[PDB]
RNA sequence: AAUAGGUUUGGUCCUAGCCUUUCUAUUAGCUCUUAGUAAGAUUACACAUGCAAGCAUCCCCGUUCCAGUGAGUUCACCCUCUAAAUC
RNA sequence: GAUUAACCUUUAGCAAUAAACGAAAGUUUAACUAAGCUAUACUAACCCCAGGGUUGGUCAAUUUCGUGCCAGCCACCGCGGUCACAC
RNA sequence: CCCCACUAUGCUUAGCCCUAAACCUCAACAGUUAAAUCAACAAAACUGCUCGCCAGAACACUACGAGCCACAGCUUAAAACUCAAAGGACCUGGCGGUGCUUCAUAUCCCUCUAGAGGAGCCUGUUCUGUAAUCGAUAAACCCCGAUCAACCUCACCACCUCUUGCUCAGCCUAUAUACCGCCAUCUUCAGCAAACCCUGAUGAAGGCUACAAAGUAAGCGCAAGUACCCACGUAAAGACGUUAGGUCAAGGUGUAGCCCAUGAGGUGGCAAGAAAUGGGCUACAUUUUCUACCCCAGAAAACUACGAUAGCCCUUAUGAAACUUAAGGGUCGAAGGUGGAUUUAGCAGUAAACUGAGAGUAGAGUGCUUAGUUGAACAGGGCCCUGAAGCGCGUACACACCGCCCGUCACCCUCCUCAAGUAUACUUCAAAGG
RNA sequence: AGUAAGGUCAGCUAAAUAAGCUAUCGGGCCCAUACCCCGAAAAUGUUGGUUAUACCCUUCCCGUACUACCA
RNA sequence: AUGAGG
């Protein structure tokens, strides 16, 4: 068989590679970003439980830790 | 013919309001006291109209000489009609001439005029990219030496700008300059898309004779004029204040900077580099003087731009005008259904294809007459 | 999806998508003679005006039904138990 | 009224049936009944009265001209470049 | 891509990363070789059972969401817009800077002989020029249509004239991309193919082994015959097709156009050279030049040599017409001193050199056709180079390698994603507590 | 406003016998183009003066360069 | 190294 199929994709992955790298520190940004809501949704999902079951502020001793991080 | 054209009842109805709007002004100059500022206006109005009714009068005349004419023959008896009858046929036919050249006149007087009778043309062909092989690139060089050959027909002059050569002895795209009178009036029809269809004899398309369908493009432009900047000081506004920075006492007490501000355009020019007045005004000047040379050149450039907007007018940069079909040799207009046989005296430059601008510039015209009795036929009702 | 059909290519075979042919329902174009029957706002947007719930020897009863809409939506069916209502 | 590609009368009667009320004769009811409007559908008929679409292949069916890869056509394949069964 | 030097890295320890054409692209277990074995190809066809996975191409090993020691990453994985195809396996042909083997005989290389490209002239062509033809215009055009243009020819140009016109009209007007006719070219080839049969499961297609295995074949071409001086050689012949090859201008004709003219007649005129080029002629000399001769000679032999067939002048021939055509004489004595890259032809009475004749014209070519004379050198190696044949291989080409095809930039259009902020709209609360 | 310095084949550089390369023209190679091969052509910004000229000086012009400071 | 269109 021919490697008609497979030239195809060598090329957008190349291409895409290329992308990648001219642009990784744009999408570093943009990564930035969605972390940022992304802990903060989560911080928001958890406050929503306490204060549905009627407590007014999250238990004692607790604190929501930044799982999305390094 | 002309005489059908006058035949219908648009024309007849509109120089029949003419010629009553002609005599309502005579009537109102002579007895009704009128202002002076609305004198005027009416009397470059009758002005105007002057030519368009004396013109009609004389067709209105030249119809009753007709209507006469044919009814004495009418009233005639056999035993002499036959010498009465040639002699009448002459005086008819010299009439139906007269009236001919009465209904060309009236068309004539009809049709406006154009800014850019005399402007030089900077012409540009470039080899549309529609096909294979270089018949494109090909029949440009052959449009191009075509427009070269027509300016030494009419004795103008042609001053080569750009050329570019293809790679099989064609044209890519080549510009030059045509100086003359009447340039830009007999060229500016020819801007827009040539098509040719020809079987290749000659170039890298010629390994295979089979016929194939090429385009290009010819643009026509005005060239403009120069563009010299003469500041006058009763436009420029000349304020003076103290300039800003860490200069000690001097600054604090001495008006250095100089701020322009050109009144026509609204433009502000501020310079407050040097310690000296006069040091930055010239500088200020200098600056306020490029900046407006850049304005009279987007000035100028905008008038070119807008000169033909107002006029109600088809975008001629992308449209196929005429085909050259080399297989039945004959050069087709679409715009005007003319054509023209024997391509290679067409291609020539020379009678035949002067011929083919004539033919342009007659349907143009008889197109324009048209355009207004449409537009004056809103109008009147 | 059927008794299937067209279409990949220089050509064949296989696979495959799309489309055609059948039957209904709205809307549009153009066109339109009669009779009978059936059915009938696009919109849970806003409504002029009239009418749609009275009865009856007074109390009661009825106006909670019929009619309408499809916004919302697994309250609709079976079983157990048992009010109201009818007898 | 607005809105939407969607567009029925600002009729008649409680005579039948149904519902409400009365012991009852009866009364009320835009429910309903009987009509008005509209090819949306079905059935039937008509001395005179037929239109709409299509005609390259799939797919039943084109003569002569005009146009000349232009104007235009197609559901799919496609047809139109001065001999077009495809406009 | 080749060569050299050197680092990350390839090694070890510890912790990561979790990808591959991780493909034996062929799931695990238990079986079968019987029927219809079976599209093709590949690695024969199937049964029972279970799990995983797949539903047109592209977008897409992508966007978003989510998970991850990953942070230019991996895993999972879309949609809108767009297209009517994409794809798998084959057949035949072409082509291959494709393999093996055998070859080319003026022929591919080495080799052999004389030339072209330099000069002058002659003659074509391209350009330029002119009011002033057309056709040919890689091999297969370029002394080509022409075995031929001062007028005529002539179809061109300017001017003038005629209109049922030399014609029961005409056109050298368009179309050689409608054709006949006559050819070029592969061909310095040997193949083309009716009618049958058979094979591939009755697919496009294929058809041979001689100690033979499915081919038989009329016809055409080759061949054989014939022409010339033999049986040799040279001519002639050379199919089907290939290049929409050349020729509407030999003639004829299809289609379309002109008919007071795109037709016809008369007068006059055009055919040149800034430049470039093809073919040919004559030379640059001593193996020569001149004369005698037709092969035992005498002179010449560098600015008075060799060398113009050119220029100028004169004469003559042809013609009605000659600065123009040709021949002859005089005068003139120029460039040229054996030619750059590159290129042509020839295997024997050939190349080379020399001398006649003919076709056509009133005349006219250094051209074409043709007869004769003198008369060679090399011919042996090689497959390195180019090409051919036989048998293979590959192929995304089929308009067939002058094929096809990839990405950036520029250009235009559609759709979508991302995105600080802002605006608008929607959803949730009481399903609670005092 | 001052001062420095540059002006050369079409282009860009080197030398002042004004050369090389590219570009340019002509030919060859190739079915064609390009590469390639052969051959040709092509210039000192300008003014004047430097025995006489050129590289110099100088006139003029274009562009370039640096400085324009402290109260 | 490149080339093909109706
Ligand atoms: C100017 O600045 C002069 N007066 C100095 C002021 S600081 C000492
Ligand atoms: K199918
Ligand atoms: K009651
Ligand atoms: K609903
Ligand atoms: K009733
Ligand atoms: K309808
Ligand atoms: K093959
Ligand atoms: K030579
Ligand atoms: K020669
Ligand atoms: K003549
Ligand atoms: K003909
Ligand atoms: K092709
Ligand atoms: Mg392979
Ligand atoms: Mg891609
Ligand atoms: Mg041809
Ligand atoms: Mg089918
Ligand atoms: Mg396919
Ligand atoms: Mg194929
Ligand atoms: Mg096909
Ligand atoms: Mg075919
Ligand atoms: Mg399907
Ligand atoms: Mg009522
Ligand atoms: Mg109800
Ligand atoms: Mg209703
Ligand atoms: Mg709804
Ligand atoms: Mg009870
Ligand atoms: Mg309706
Ligand atoms: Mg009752
Ligand atoms: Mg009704
Ligand atoms: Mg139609
Ligand atoms: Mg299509
Ligand atoms: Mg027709
Ligand atoms: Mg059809
Ligand atoms: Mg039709
Ligand atoms: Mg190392
Ligand atoms: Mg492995
Ligand atoms: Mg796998
Ligand atoms: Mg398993
Ligand atoms: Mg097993
Ligand atoms: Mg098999
Ligand atoms: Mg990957
Ligand atoms: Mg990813
Ligand atoms: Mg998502
Ligand atoms: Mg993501
Ligand atoms: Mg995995
Ligand atoms: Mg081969
Ligand atoms: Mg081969
Ligand atoms: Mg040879
Ligand atoms: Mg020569
Ligand atoms: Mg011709
Ligand atoms: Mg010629
Ligand atoms: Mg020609
Ligand atoms: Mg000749
Ligand atoms: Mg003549
Ligand atoms: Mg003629
Ligand atoms: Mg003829
Ligand atoms: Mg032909
Ligand atoms: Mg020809
Ligand atoms: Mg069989
Ligand atoms: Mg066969
Ligand atoms: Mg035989
Ligand atoms: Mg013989
Ligand atoms: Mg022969
Ligand atoms: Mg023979
Ligand atoms: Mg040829
Ligand atoms: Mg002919
Ligand atoms: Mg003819
Ligand atoms: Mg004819
Ligand atoms: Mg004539
Ligand atoms: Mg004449
Ligand atoms: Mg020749
Ligand atoms: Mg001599
Ligand atoms: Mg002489
Ligand atoms: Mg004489
Ligand atoms: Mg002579
Ligand atoms: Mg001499
Ligand atoms: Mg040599
Ligand atoms: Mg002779
Ligand atoms: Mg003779
Ligand atoms: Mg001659
Ligand atoms: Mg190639
Ligand atoms: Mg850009
Ligand atoms: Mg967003
Ligand atoms: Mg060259
Ligand atoms: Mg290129």
């Amino acid at each position: 068989k021919n490697v008609l199929k497979i030239r195809r994709r060598k090329m957008n992955h190349h291409k895409y590679r290329k992308l990648v790298k001219k642009t990784r520190f744009l999408r570093r940004k943009v990564q930035e970003g969605r972390l940022r809501r992304k802990q903060i949704k989560f911080e928001k999902d958890l406050r929503r439980i306490w204060l549905k079951a009627g407590l007014k502020e999250a238990p004692e001793g607790w604190q929501t830790p930044k799982i999305y991080l390094r | 013919d002309t005489k059908m054209l006058w035949k219908h009842k648009a024309l007849q109805k509109y120089m029949e309001n003419l010629s009553k709007e002609y005599q309502t002004l005579e009537q109102c100059l002579q007895h009704i006291p009128v202002n002076e500022e609305n004198r005027r206006s009416l009397n470059r109005r009758h002005a105007e109209l002057a030519p368009l009714a004396a013109i009609y009068q004389e067709i209105q005349e030249t119809e009753q000489a007709i209507e006469e004419l044919e009814s004495m023959c009418k009233s005639l008896n056999k035993q002499d009609e036959k010498q009465l009858q040639e002699l009448a046929l002459e005086e008819r036919q010299t009439i139906d001439q007269k009236i001919n050249m009465l209904y060309n006149e009236l068309f004539q007087s009809l049709v406006p005029k154009e800014k850019y009778d005399k402007n030089d043309v900077i012409l540009e062909v470039t080899a549309g990219r529609t096909t294979g092989g270089d018949i494109c690139q090909q029949f440009t060089r052959e449009i191009f030496d075509m427009y070269q050959n027509y300016s030494c027909y009419k004795h103008w002059q042609f001053e080569l700008l750009n050329y570019t050569p293809a790679d099989y002895g064609g044209l890519h795209h080549a510009a030059a300059r045509i100086s003359g009178d009447g340039v830009y009036k007999h060229l500016k029809y020819e801007g827009g898309i040539h098509r040719v269809q020809r079987i290749p004899e000659v170039g890298l398309s010629s390994r295979m004779q089979r016929i194939h369908t090429g385009t290009m493009s010819v643009i026509v432009l005005p060239q403009p004029d120069e563009v010299d900047v003469k500041l006058d000081p009763k436009d420029l506004r000349i304020d003076t204040f103290r300039a800003k920075g860490a200069a000690a006492q001097h600054v604090n007490k001495t008006d250095s900077a100089v701020r322009l501000v050109h009144i026509p355009t609204g433009l502000v020019v501020e310079c407050q580099q040097e310690r000296s007045q006069i040091k930055n005004k010239e500088i200020a000047f200098r600056v306020l003087r490029a900046r407006l040379y850049q304005q009279i050149i987007e000035k100028d450039k905008r008038q070119q731009q807008s000169a033909r907007k107002l006029q109600v007018g088809t975008r001629a940069q992308s449209e196929r005008i005429r085909t050259y079909n080399f297989t039945q040799d004959r050069v087709s207009d679409h715009r005007i259904a003319y054509e023209v046989r024997d391509i290679k005296e067409f291609l020539c430059g020379g009678k035949g294809l002067d011929q083919l601008i004539q033919r342009l510039l007659q349907s143009a015209d008889e197109e324009a007459i048209a355009e207004l009795l449409d537009e004056h036929l809103k109008s009147a009702k």
